[PDB]
């Protein structure tokens, strides 16, 4: 297991429950976490972001 | 072949969410306002710059 100043790419998968939504509790999507309800929306993003 | 250059730029968000117009504060004087009032609608009147 070599560790140097170069960007890892064999890092370790991340097993997690499902998705619960339309219930205030607290969530984490990408290192965001954050506390709320997660409704549904109308609007789009973009397909990179 | 260009080179990218350290600048500050007005990005103008519509309702779709892409950038559709980019006002950069670093080449006249009338643009340099827009960046401290953040609208591109200037009225007529006094401001400052820095």
């Amino acid at each position: 297991f070599e560790l140097l100043h170069a960007p890892a790419t064999v890092c370790g998968p991340k097993k997690s429950t499902n998705l619960v939504k339309n219930k205030c509790v607290n969530f984490n999507f990408n290192g965001l976490t954050g506390t709320g309800v997660l409704t549904e929306s109308n609007k789009k993003f973009l397909p990179f972001q | 072949v260009g080179y990218l250059q350290p600048r500050t730029f007005l990005l103008k968000y519509n309702e779709n969410g892409t950038i559709t117009d980019a006002v950069d504060c670093a080449l006249d004087p009338l643009s340099e306002t827009k960046c401290t009032l953040k609208s591109f609608t200037v009225e007529k009147g006094i401001y400052q710059t820095s």
